[PDB]
């Protein structure tokens, strides 16, 4: 697996065996589960006031307000509908399913459920996309903190936009297996011209971003994206949304798994070594 | 652990050291005369469970007839098993009763560590002649289970033991 | 001429009189003794006593006696009773580990170099029955490693990792008496410092006098060997080997030395009185991945017929757990650059 | 290299010299046995510390006694993520150290990975197969790291661009 | 029992420390008989040890059961711990290189690795807060005894202890008390390196 | 656990205990392009028994000056012309010299191949077991 | 506790349960096992697991967990990827893990998972507890009074635990295996329905009987009482099972029967399915209880715990407790009959998580305070080393 999924799995699950049960039939079992989604999302799952024909999902992210701010509320509307209602104490969207209500197909809703989290984050890219499409310049640029230590920043230009990540490395040795990789997305274009750009700092932000209390530190790491028309029109919107969002935990995700590999290769290279070292007894 | 016989008495008879328990059966043999139930009962009742079991501790000389009756069972499912009617098998059954099995003492004879040999030719004659009542009442009660109210048919509720062995031992090997 | 009697280190050996029967200690706190059966070994004897690991034997010839030392500091002397071997324990009355033993040629004595920066001379009393001994302390500042005594049992020369090859007098009138007058001195009563080496290099591995005892070498750390001549003022001649660190070595003649060591395999030195020379004529062992009978370093070498006069016959134990039996004419047929004294 | 095969060579010949070892109790314990060039208690058994540099970085440090040798190895790191990949390679094997019996579960000050060989590894295995062992090791770890390198920077390319395709 | 200890021991006037699997004792004995005025006790002994490694070995991950595993545990520190010498050397050693390691097959076949709980579980008999208790150990202890007597007989009794009992045998001990003793004698009645005089062996 | 931090080992009585070359010669020799002449020159009363760092590195200096104004195919020819001894102290110097390295490395490399084949794995052991050494 | 709960990851030799603390059940139940084409590029991460990687074509499927211990540790830590950011979605770096550990797991083998959680996904605490504990955690679901000492019977497909703990630690050197347990059963099922049904498809001889074995089998009090009932009323006992034909898609039927009840009974009687073991189950309890300290001996009877699939049975404590009784009464007997000792109470705790009993304990403990506290952090991995993870503080009680 490369890419991340953007679907939550535990949210379709669920949900899907409830809808089954719910149509052969038999009697509600009562749910409630708690669990967690990439950069400290929150989502819980139970039956409202106890009534175990309704089920409600709801997502909590500690910066909603930013997404709502930039459209959220609007797009979850468009999308959910009916579905979506007031939300839970705790959370800042919940999804209603009344068991004894299903659609004839129940893909489309399961499938919609499961990208409440991606959902959540389409609105701030429409927003923009739709502002290069006008040529609207000079708008503010929104700024996304989705994780404590980590921010998004998105602009609109005259023919782009621009999506710049400021990741934090934990591990010291993190940062500099990262560089091997923002090099190589650097260099991304030589295989793919048309594909978006990509920058990459290792430290020191964006100069349009010296003035502002954006962090500086020997373990950040800015990442520029700048997105095209091509990728930023009704077209390629939702695809481009789909990758974009999952970029900081794609690039952390390979980070770990390059150690896990490195990993393999050490148990091998030591092993070999052993018995080179043991071949050394008269037996 | 293994189902063990209760019909052993204070003064009940011994031919070699199998229990000469008593047998309601119209066939002859120095069968005693019998209580609703005899050893030939106690056996078929057991069967099934007891046939897993591999070890099997000897209690009572009563334990040794129960033995030798089981054993013999699964003699005669293995020819039930190739019957298409009550009416034939139960003729299969009366021959095979016949059949000369071995007996204690001579080669041929799972156990011969366990039962006790005929201490001459009279206890050898009242042996052979019992162990052979026996059999012929015990395959004849066995037709009865074996086949349902529907002849021809061998239930596979009784077939399927043919291949199971009391404590993996054979009156026929 | 290799035999294994395992694939451990042999610590130390010994053999008996008629060298019938060998005593070694394989990395253990025993010795087992082995005896020839046609033309295999058979392990016929196995002296458990010692709680450490035996790092020095000896057997005295003519009281068939055999005398232990290890690392749990103790020394016992055993005796041969019918068809078993009984130990008695000797208090050498040290804190550390007994590094070497050697009984002394007139068997009334042996000595016990060790940790302790010191050298036991023990003896026996028959007045109070049993094992005592002196301590031979000055000038020893570290372990004693390896002993050897002068023909006239009196006189004891010493190696130490003080990077020194010493002359001592070991002499115990309460066994003995005056002993008659050597070039190494006239007056010589106990632990006299009769003799020292200069060089302040290499510890001094082994030690070895020669038949007449007026020549005393030792070979070093610092791959070198030395002869010092009691006949010429105790001058000494150095020769530093090309090679690694030589462990053992013995005189086969007066004039011939023959050493092993971490090459893994026996050399042969040549003393020339006359300008007062060590040469190197060696290299016997002419034909795991080496081209030497002994597969690890060779610690230890006695001679096995024919004294330190004329040697004959000589032996090797090491590290690989191997014994060597080696014959000098035979040696002196295989090679004709061969050039014994 | 031009200057790798006379390196270790010095290096080897260092080592051959060096693992001349021999069972020694201790002189200051009653009872104990310790690799003297570690606990370096009584200073004439050790011996003179010596260096086999090979240009300013990669050096060997080799320190002898009278029953145990230390060495201590400066691995070549040209730029961060050899550095890094080093680094991790040595942590791992020192925290097998236990199954690697000559190996130092930390480095010594200055160095990136360390072995102690003792009389008893010098009885137990062929001391000239020891002296291979550390020469072929140098040559390994060396192999092992570019490889590393390649793969890191072959698994970049090939996420960086999986990910700017789909666009 | 010290009486006829360090007595028909061929000496009739040393000190005996004496610790069995079960409680330690320095046991002053002048020209005949013992002064009891002196005498004092260790409560940390043979068991102690024994239950100190125990917890040891739980931190190393060895989950031993302190009724069930006991004589098992008991038989591993007899053939495996030691008295460490300099204790912050040892800890070195622990720490840095393997050479302490050892392994110990156990009733089950099982095989576990001891290393540096062999010297750290006798060391309680040093520093008995190790172990939850009060006191200044063996040693500290030992010293405190004999400076505490009459300064005439007190020479006689440094060149003269003897060790008994079987948490005693511990390798390296003698020379561990030597040092500690060293030490105590150098702080608490000189200040001044005038040792070489300082004369006293156990043995 | 105060009485512990001093280590009486110290002062244990049984403790164990155990000018330079000519610059103007050697730097007459250099300059003239006679370097087997250097080599010996510089190899000569070596600080042996000086108790001051600065003075044996200032002979190690001035050894290290000529093995590194040697030319790769001029080494062997000049170690050949050292008797035992000479190759011996030599090959200590080498060492000393590998203690410095600096663009030297290389040639000195150079050096312990052809000290080896002349003293052998022997001159390196004497280099270790050294008491005195430069 | 921060807003995240955390991780909890138990891996069986056959099924690894996953989920968040705090949950009852867990939210994944999936195949301990791994996929993968039989390294350039990034072919190391071309794999699949649990399900996903049983019918792969053009992959080879492997099992790294053998007997409770990790076999192939390349493989182990490619599981975990997946069990992270492909099941999980759990950001590694801002969840503490809760791992399990069969006893007798080495401390080196911790030390490997260790070096795997923190060195590669980057987890801020770490905790592994021992499968035994969490079992005996779990059963206070049921008892008012929560303890960390019982018997633990843990079984599976491949071998039957009984294992001993007294105050949070296994008593290792009286665990005791039995050659006993969802394999020996299912081989046992199958041969009785081979003996009689027909229409079972060669290659789904297995796959008939596991499946009849979890969806009917139990256990009984008496052989022939149940053999009687079942030839007397056939109707009320024999249960119909229809499985499709792979080929042909031949929706084959059969009659199930005795192997209903004899299948469990392998337990209690090991002699029918297996030649070389004949010891009950009610023995080996009683035999290992009795080697523990007599001190600990009556807790032990008192609470006998249950974990694994093979412990699913109805009445299988039930059948364990008189059984078990039935030797210990008769045991204090000989002694009244020689010489009266008070009566053992035996006891056989049987609750509703035990499907999960392991990964469900381990969900209970992994998200309250004190999990926090008795558990490893990165920082001290970091400082003083994998050395810190051999040992795990046992809390809860
Ligand atoms: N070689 C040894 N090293 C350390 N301790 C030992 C050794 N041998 C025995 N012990 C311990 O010494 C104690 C037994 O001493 P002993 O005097 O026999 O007991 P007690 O005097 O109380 O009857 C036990 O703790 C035993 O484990
Ligand atoms: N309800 C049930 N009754 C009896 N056995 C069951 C039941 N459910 C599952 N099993 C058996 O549990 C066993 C589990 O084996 P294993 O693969 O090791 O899983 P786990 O690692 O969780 O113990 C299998 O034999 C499975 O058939
Ligand atoms: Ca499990």
């Amino acid at each position: 697996m490369i890419l991340l999924e953007v679907n939550n799995r535990i949210i379709e699950e669920t949900l899907a065996l409830k809808f089954e049960n719910a149509a052969a039939g038999n009697k509600p079992e009562a749910v409630e589960v708690t669990f967690a989604d990439f950069d400290g999302v929150l989502y819980h799952i139970s039956n409202p006031n106890g009534d175990k024909t309704k089920v409600m999902v709801s997502i909590s992210l500690k910066f909603y307000k930013e997404l709502q701010a930039h459209g959220a509320d609007e797009l979850l509307k468009r999308v959910y509908g009916s579905y979506l209602v007031n939300p839970e104490s705790g959370y800042n969207v919940s999804l209603l399913y009344d068991l004894e209500n299903l659609p004839a197909s129940k893909d489309s809703i399961v499938h919609q459920a499961g990208m409440l989290k991606r959902n959540c984050f389409a609105s701030v890219f429409e927003k923009y996309f739709q502002f290069q499409e006008e040529g609207k310049e000079g708008e503010n640029r929104a700024v996304i903190h989705y994780r404590d230590d980590e921010t998004m920043y998105v602009e609109s230009k005259k023919d782009r936009v621009t999506v710049v990540f400021s990741t934090v490395f934990k591990d010291d040795d993190d940062v500099v297996i990262g560089k091997v990789f923002m090099q190589e997305f650097k260099e991304g274009r030589r295989a793919s011209h048309t594909a978006p750009q990509v920058l990459f700092s290792h430290r020191e932000p964006p100069l349009e971003l010296k003035d502002t209390d954006a962090a500086v530190g020997d373990n950040i790491g800015y990442i520029t994206f700048v997105l095209f028309p091509r990728h930023t029109n009704a077209s390629a919107r939702d695809n481009t949304i789909n990758l974009i969002h999952t970029f900081r935990d794609y690039l952390h995700y390979h980070i770990k798994c390059s150690k896990a590999y490195i990993h393999t290769r050490m148990r091998a290279k030591t092993s070999d070594f052993l018995k080179v070292l043991n071949r050394a007894r008269p037996d | 652990p293994a189902y063990h016989s209760s019909l052993m008495d204070p003064d009940t008879k011994l031919i070699g050291n199998m229990a000469l328990l008593p047998i309601r059966s119209q066939f002859k043999g120095p069968a005693p005369r019998e209580k609703d139930t005899d050893i030939v009962d106690e056996a078929i009742y057991y069967f099934k469970a007891n046939v897993f079991f591999k070890n099997y501790e000897i209690k009572n000389e009563a334990d040794r007839t129960l033995i030798y009756i089981t054993l013999y069972i699964s003699e005669c499912l293995k020819k039930l098993q190739k019957c298409n009617s009550k009416s034939q098998g139960e003729k299969e059954m009366y021959t095979l009763g016949i059949t000369n099995f071995p007996i204690p003492g001579e080669p041929g004879f799972p156990l011969n560590a366990i039962y006790a040999k005929p201490a001459n030719k009279q206890e050898d004659e009242v042996m052979r002649a019992y162990l052979q009542q026996l059999r012929q009442e015990t395959g004849l009660r066995l037709c009865e289970k074996v086949f349902d109210p529907q002849n021809d048919k061998p239930s596979k509720w009784w077939t399927c033991f043919v291949k199971r062995q009391f404590m993996n031992k054979s009156l026929s090997g | 001429a290799y035999h294994s009697f395992l694939v451990e280190p042999i610590s130390c050996h010994a053999w008996n009189k008629d060298r019938t029967q060998i005593a070694i200690c394989p990395n253990n706190h025993e010795v087992h003794i082995y005896e020839k059966s046609g033309n295999k070994w058979v392990q016929v004897h196995e002296l458990k006593e010692h709680n450490g690991q035996v790092t020095g034997v000896d057997w005295a010839p003519d009281s068939n006696r055999i005398v232990t030392c290890g690392t749990d500091r103790n020394a016992y002397v055993w005796t041969l009773k019918g068809r078993t071997w009984k130990p008695t324990l000797v208090i050498l009355r040290i804190n550390r580990a007994a590094r070497c033993v050697r009984w002394a040629p007139n068997e009334k004595k042996f000595a016990v170099g060790s940790g302790s920066r010191v050298i036991s001379i023990c003896y026996f009393e028959q007045e109070n029955d049993w094992w005592v001994c002196k301590h031979i302390k000055k000038p020893i500042r570290s372990t004693v490693l390896s002993l050897d005594w002068h023909p006239n049992s009196v006189l004891l020369a010493a190696g130490s990792c003080d990077f020194k090859c010493r002359i001592f007098s070991a002499y115990i009138k309460e066994v003995e008496e005056r002993p008659a007058p050597t070039p190494w001195g006239s007056k010589m009563p106990f632990g006299e410092l009769m003799f020292e080496s200069s060089s302040s290099c290499g510890w001094v591995h082994g030690v070895c006098f020669s038949a007449n005892g007026s020549r005393v070498a030792w070979v070093s750390h610092d791959s070198t060997v030395c002869l010092a001549d009691a006949d010429k003022k105790m001058a000494v001649a150095t020769l530093a080997s090309e090679t690694l660190p030589l462990l053992a070595v013995t005189f086969i003649t007066e004039s011939s030395l023959v050493a092993a060591g971490h090459d893994c395999f026996p050399v042969l030195f040549t003393y020339d009185s006359a300008a007062g020379k060590l040469s190197f004529g060696g290299r016997l062992d002419v034909p795991a991945g080496l081209d030497s009978l002994h597969k690890n370093s060779v610690s230890q070498i006695s001679v096995l017929s024919g004294g330190k006069a004329k040697c004959s016959q000589f032996c090797t134990t090491g590290m690989d757990g191997g014994m060597s039996i080696w014959d000098v004419r035979s040696l002196e047929s295989a090679l004709k650059d061969l050039k014994i004294v | 290299t031009a200057t790798l095969r006379p390196y270790l060579s010095a290096v080897r010949a260092t080592l051959q010299a060096a693992l001349c070892l021999e069972n020694f109790s201790s002189q200051v314990v009653e009872r104990h046995n310790k690799p003297e060039v570690e606990v370096r208690s009584s200073k004439e058994l050790l011996l003179q510390p010596v260096t086999i540099s090979r240009n300013e970085k990669e050096k060997v440090l080799i320190e002898g006694s009278i029953n145990s040798v230390r060495v201590s190895i400066a691995v070549k790191q040209a730029d961060e993520i050899e550095k890094i990949l080093c680094h991790k390679f040595m942590r791992f094997m020192m925290m097998r150290a236990e199954n690697f019996f000559i190996l130092r579960r930390k480095p010594v000050e200055g160095y990136d990975i360390s072995f102690l060989i003792t009389n008893f590894h010098t009885e137990q295995m062929y001391k000239h197969k020891l002296v291979d062992f550390v020469i072929h090791f140098m040559e390994e770890i060396d192999k092992e790291i570019s490889e590393m390198k390649l793969s890191v920077n072959a698994r970049a390319r090939i996420v960086a661009e999986e990910f700017l395709k789909n666009f | 029992q010290a009486v006829l200890t360090l007595y028909a021991q061929g000496l009739l006037t040393g000190v005996v420390v004496d610790s069995g699997d079960g409680v330690t004792h320095i046991c002053p004995v002048y020209e005949g008989f013992s002064l009891p005025h002196l005498t004092r006790r260790l409560d940390i002994a043979g068991r102690d040890i024994t239950r100190y490694l125990i917890k040891l070995l739980l931190l190393r991950g060895y989950a031993f059961n302190h009724s069930a595993d006991f004589e098992t545990v008991r038989m591993i520190k007899e053939k495996l711990c030691y008295v460490g010498y300099n204790i912050e050397q040892e800890q070195k050693l622990a720490l840095e290189t393997t050479v302490l390691v050892e392994s110990y097959t156990l009733p089950d076949g099982r095989i576990i690795k001891v290393g540096g709980e062999r010297f750290e579980a006798p060391e309680a008999l040093f520093q008995p807060h190790l172990i939850n208790v009060e006191g200044v150990g063996v040693a500290e202890l030992l010293f405190n005894t004999i400076q505490a007597a009459d300064i005439d007989t007190r020479s006689e009794f440094y060149k003269h202890i003897v060790l008994s009992g079987g948490s005693t045998m511990y390798p390296g001990l003698p020379s561990r008390l030597e040092r500690e003793l060293k030490q105590l004698y150098l702080e608490r009645v000189l200040k001044g390196d005038v040792e070489k005089l300082s004369k006293f062996k156990i043995r | 656990a105060r009485f512990r931090k001093v280590d009486v080992d110290e002062y244990d009585e049984n403790k164990f205990v155990d000018a330079g070359p000519d610059e103007g010669e050697v730097d007459s020799c250099l300059r003239q392009g006679n370097m087997t002449a250097a080599l010996q020159a510089a190899l000569k009363n070596p600080p042996i028994n000086t108790k001051s760092q600065a003075v044996k590195d200032r002979a190690g200096s001035i050894v290290l000056k000529v093995l590194i104004s040697f030319k790769a195919n001029d080494i062997e020819k000049a170690v050949q012309s050292l008797d035992k001894n000479g190759v011996d102290l030599l090959m200590k110097y080498i060492y000393k010299g590998f203690e410095s390295p600096s663009d030297s490395s290389a040639v000195l490399l150079q050096w312990h191949e052809k000290a080896l084949a002349a003293g052998g794995v022997g001159s390196i052991v004497r280099v270790l077991t050294a008491r005195k050494t430069v | 506790a921060g807003r995240l709960p955390a991780c909890v990851v138990d891996c069986g030799t056959g099924y690894t349960k996953l989920g968040y603390a705090g949950n009852t059940e867990p939210q994944f139940i999936i195949p301990s096992c791994i996929a993968i084409k039989e390294m350039k590029g990034v072919d190391d991460l071309d794999f699949f697991i649990g399900d996903e990687a049983i019918e792969k074509p053009t992959y080879a499927t492997k099992w790294p967990i053998r007997h409770g211990i990790v076999e192939d540790w390349d493989l182990m830590e490619r599981f975990m990827e997946q069990v992270i950011f492909k099941y999980l979605r759990a950001e590694p770096e801002d969840h503490y893990f809760l791992l399990t550990e069969p006893p007798l797991n080495t401390p080196e083998n911790r030390e490997y998972t260790a070096e795997i959680m923190f060195e590669s996904f980057n987890v801020p605490g770490l905790y592994i507890a021992v499968q035994a504990v969490l079992a005996l955690a779990a059963s206070w679901t049921s008892v008012g009074e929560r303890t960390l000492t019982g018997t633990v019977i843990d079984s599976g497909d491949g071998v039957t635990h009984v294992i001993p703990v007294a105050e949070g630690y296994v008593i290792g050197s009286c665990i005791k295996h039995i050659p006993i347990a969802g394999r020996d059963i299912t081989y046992f099922i199958q041969q009785l329905l081979r003996d009689r049904e027909v229409g079972i498809p060669p290659e789904q001889s297995l796959e008939t009987a596991k499946a009849v074995k979890e969806r009917y089998s139990y256990v009984c009090p008496d052989l022939v009482k149940e053999f009687n009932k079942y030839d007397t009323d056939g109707s009320k006992w024999i249960k119909q099972y229809t499985g499709i034909n792979a080929i042909s898609k031949k929706e084959f039927s059969i009659d199930v029967g005795y192997e209903r009840f004899l299948g469990p009974e392998i337990f209690f009687h090991p002699e029918f399915a297996n030649p070389d073991f004949t010891q009950p189950i009610s023995e080996v309890v009683d035999e290992v209880i009795q080697n523990c300290p007599i001190d600990v001996r009556r807790p032990l009877y008192k609470n006998i715990v249950l974990s694994g699939g093979s412990t699913m049975f109805r009445d299988f404590g039930r059948r364990l407790q008189r059984d078990l009784k039935r030797t210990v009464d008769a045991r204090l007997k000989l002694s009244e009959e020689l010489s009266k000792p008070k009566p053992i109470d035996v006891q056989v705790i049987t609750h509703h998580m035990q499907r999960y009993a392991v990964w469900f304990g381990g969900s209970m403990l992994a998200s309250t305070p004190e999990f926090y506290q008795v558990c490893h952090t990165k920082k001290d991995y970091e400082e003083i080393g994998p050395s810190i993870c051999r040992h795990n503080p046992v809390f809860g009680v």
